[PDB]
RNA sequence: UAUAAUAGUAGUGUA
RNA sequence: AGUACACUACU
RNA sequence: ACGAGUGUCGUACC
């Protein structure tokens, strides 16, 4: 699971404006849940042998 | 000098002591050098 | 994004405006100060921020009364200098000299008295971008890069910047770097040392020395600054001159400086203006120039303070070796590039190694790269 | 033929063109509030 | 027998 | 303000 | 104004 950082939900809870479609809402469940379900994205630089 | 024979060591250091010595080993040092009535035997070794 | 045909809304290229140092005028903290209260307070015409500009000079002007500001400034330097620590529990007391509130060397108070509320606020919400607004979906407003006029005013703008920027100064180098180490380039390459010569002999090198020169002075009056304080930043040129607008400390983090530079020239469209010019008047004696009101964040002024290493090995690593090129062009090409600190050119510099060495290539997909990648930033 | 000015190149001096420009890029130039949510829209759109 | 070693901080280049 | 591969500085 | 942006931001506040 990937959590998102939490200035980035500081600044994306005080827009005021629904976003047209939101990628990060649709996944966060809008807004409900900071961590994202992350299966076939090996992490950059984790495995590079 | 390569792979001399230790009896050929002690009788070039020693002519003196006759053959029929005590027995030298089976060594075959590489090398000898005779200094300061100092006998130094010398193996080259390529390792890591 | 948003193409925009109009040349006013162009972001500065470089966040700086340069012209010629006057022979005839001492070099002198304290006249150089004179001169610039005077020629601020002497502005002719009509404009939206010509009293305002006018009402600073007035702030800025010590008149005839010169000795005591020294004495003043070298009293307070005694004191500040003789502890380690920072001078604390004790408060700044200003001075009044002439028409000036002098707090420290080159810092004023705004003279309430001497400025209109309504030119104040217009100075301060609308050109120095202080206090505006409070606590519009749009797209990134971009100049039409394929537009033929846009870029005939870029080639104009680059042709009258090499036309301003390749006069001699008129004087000889005699620095730091040549100094010390003419012998041992010289010795390396003879070529190398003539080209080094030939730069330190034109006014790219006098302007961008001058420009980190002003900014490092910046950075240095800027941490003593207060919410009613402008300070006046100068530099070895007695012709550009800063003004520090209020803002936070720099120690703070996202600390930001404000600064707009002041040009006295004697001939009017005698400047360097890479596209940050707010407008040349005219007072006694010549023609000033007042710059747009630019903000920055340390980065890019310790970048901005660093830039005549980048411009020279820049000049020097694009010339070396080679007799076919210009260096007026090369030096024309690295003043822009050195002084860069904005995501305009960051969008353009590393795509370029794609595009081309695929247009080099035997076999390469450059089409797919720049119909699907490719997205400058102009 | 030279690429930032007029004049001609050898090849190395043409690839140190093409190449060195990069170089005179700024570190930490972007911010924050605009990379964080660029960032988090590329790895939740390849997610989805 | 082409294989045993690895203080802390900072900077730079690379993927 | 991470993984790896280095090089250079200071204690 | 300036920096950033096909994410609502920085821009000192009562």
């Amino acid at each position: 699971e990937l959590i998102l950082p939490d200035e980035l939900l500081f600044n994306l809870l005080d827009q005021k404006v629904a976003y047209q479609n939101d990628i990060i809402a649709t996944m966060t469940n809008q807004l409900n849940s900071n961590t994202v379900l992350i299966k076939r994205n090996w992490l950059q630089g984790n495995f590079n042998y | 000098r390569n792979d001399v024979p230790f009896i050929d060591i002690i009788l070039d250091i020693r002519p003196e002591v006759d053959p029929l010595t005590i027995d030298a080993p089976h060594i075959t040092p590489d090398n000898y050098l005779y200094i300061n009535n100092v006998l130094y035997i010398i193996d080259y070794k390529v390792s890591v | 994004r948003e193409i925009s045909k109009s040349l006013h809304d162009q972001k500065p290229s470089i966040h700086f405006i340069w012209g010629a140092h006057n022979p005839g005028n001492s070099n002198n903290a304290t006249f150089k100060l004179i001169l610039l209260s005077k020629s601020l307070q002497s502005i002719k015409g009509i404009s939206t921020y010509t009293e305002a500009f006018k009402s600073l000079g007035k702030m800025m002007d010590i008149g005839d009364k010169a000795i005591e500001y020294e004495e003043f400034c070298m009293s307070l330097k005694s004191k500040a200098r003789s502890s380690w620590k920072q001078i604390m529990n004790k408060k700044l007391e200003p001075k009044q000299i002439n028409n000036a509130l002098v707090l420290w060397e080159q810092q004023f108070m705004i003279n309430n008295d001497l400025i209109d509320k309504s030119e104040k606020l217009k100075l301060f919400k609308n050109f120095c971008g202080i206090g505006k607004h409070k606590q519009e979906v749009s797209k990134p407003k971009i100049l039409d890069f394929d537009d033929a006029n846009m870029y005939l005013a870029s080639l104009t703008m680059m042709e009258q910047s090499k036309k301003i920027l390749s006069k001699s100064n008129g004087l000889k180098p005699d620095n730091f770097i040549l100094n010390e180490f003419g012998s041992r380039i010289k010795d390396a390459n003879k070529e190398t040392y003539d080209n080094m010569h030939k730069i330190f002999e034109t006014g790219y090198w006098q302007c961008i020395s001058d420009f980190s020169t002003l900014m490092k002075n910046i950075l240095s009056v800027s941490q003593y600054n207060r919410h009613n304080t402008f300070r006046i930043a100068m530099c070895a040129n007695n012709n550009v001159f800063a003004i520090v607008f209020p803002s936070a400390d720099i120690k703070t983090k996202k600390a930001t400086v404000v600064y707009s530079i002041i040009v006295l020239h004697k001939e009017e469209e005698n400047i360097f203006n890479p596209g940050c010019l707010h407008g040349t008047f005219k007072c006694m004696n010549g023609y000033i120039s007042i710059s747009r009101a630019i903000r920055l964040d340390k980065e890019r002024c310790q970048r901005i303070v660093s830039s005549p290493g980048l411009f020279l090995t820049t000049c020097l690593l694009f010339k070396h070796d080679n007799p076919t090129l210009v260096m007026s062009d090369i030096m024309n090409f690295s003043i822009y590039t050195s002084l860069s600190i904005t995501k305009s050119v960051l969008s353009l510099t590393e795509p370029a190694r794609y595009m081309i060495m695929n247009s080099l290539a035997i076999s390469s997909n450059v089409k797919d790269y720049i119909a699907e990648k490719f997205s400058p930033y102009t | 033929t030279s690429i930032w000015f007029p004049g001609s190149v050898t090849l190395k001096e043409y690839l140190t063109q093409i190449y060195l420009p990069f170089y005179f890029n700024a570190k930490g130039l972007h911010e924050k509030h605009h990379v964080m949510v660029d960032l988090a829209k590329t790895i939740l759109e390849i997610e989805c």
